[PDB]
């Protein structure tokens, strides 16, 4: 996942 | 926020801009929610870096004087004890910031309303994500606060194979995933405002998106479920  | 619209400047008064000092200026890095005159709720991954942070309340346009801003330094950072920087999918992506001073409340600066402990939203519940995050995957930050309508996707559906699978935990809230609208870098730590009983409450803290991109079909934006941390939040504030 990509932390935003 | 990808696929958002510009928010009216007095729609989300609990939204704050978390910024860090970079050289001789300040740079917006994340969002947050004002929960006490001297406390801000944000994502743990937003503050697990060794930077100097400040909070800006009453903010609308990051690049122009709005005549409503209040700037305050961060005095203490309390990250959830179970947070692990290299395991975002585990959850616990939440942190509380005690401000150096208590901000003044007005039409542009208000406390965010948090849901009762344990509250779970029905599937497809109306919510709005807000923030100054990228307006496109690998794009750039918005100048003015953006908002996007992101209906919730319940745990059962969100944790299914076609969606996030086991990546999502029950301690999280999923919203959106229509492939057009979503949160994106820079929105992290910010609020997910959901309408319940005629009142908007902050049910989520923006946490993560897909590796494929911000706005990806069946990959709704994932938020830390605020109602799962009410006790923790109260415990921290009461002891600090
Ligand atoms: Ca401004």
């Amino acid at each position: 996942v990509e932390p935003i | 926020v990808v696929g958002g619209t510009e928010a009216q400047r007095n729609s989300w008064p609990s939204q704050i801009s978390l910024q860090y000092r970079s050289g001789s200026s300040w740079a917006h890095t994340c969002g947050g929610t004002l929960i006490r005159q001297n406390w801000v709720m944000t994502a743990a991954h937003c503050v697990d870096r060794e930077l100097t942070f400040r909070v800006v309340v009453g903010e609308h346009n990051l690049n122009q004087n709005n005549g409503t801003e209040q700037y305050v330094g961060v005095q203490k950072i309390v990250v959830h004890p179970y947070w692990n920087t290299d395991d975002v999918a585990a959850g616990y992506d939440i942190a509380l910031l005690r401000l150096a001073q208590s901000v003044t409340l007005n039409s542009y600066v208000q406390l965010g309303v948090l849901p009762r402990a344990g509250t779970i939203l029905r599937n497809n519940s109306p919510c709005y994500i807000t923030g100054w995050g990228l307006t496109r995957t690998n794009g750039q930050l918005a100048q003015t606060l953006q908002q996007a309508y992101l209906p919730t996707v319940d745990y059962a559906i969100c944790s299914s194979s076609s969606y996030w699978g086991s990546t999502v935990k029950n301690s999280m809230v999923c919203a959106g995933g229509d492939g057009v609208r979503s949160g994106c870098q820079g929105d992290s730590g910010g609020p997910l405002h959901c309408l319940v009983n005629g009142q908007y409450a902050v049910h989520g803290v923006t946490s993560f998106v897909s590796r494929l991109g911000c706005n990806v079909t069946r990959k709704p934006t994932v938020f830390t479920r605020v109602s799962a941390y009410i006790s923790w939040i109260n415990n921290v504030i009461a002891s600090n």
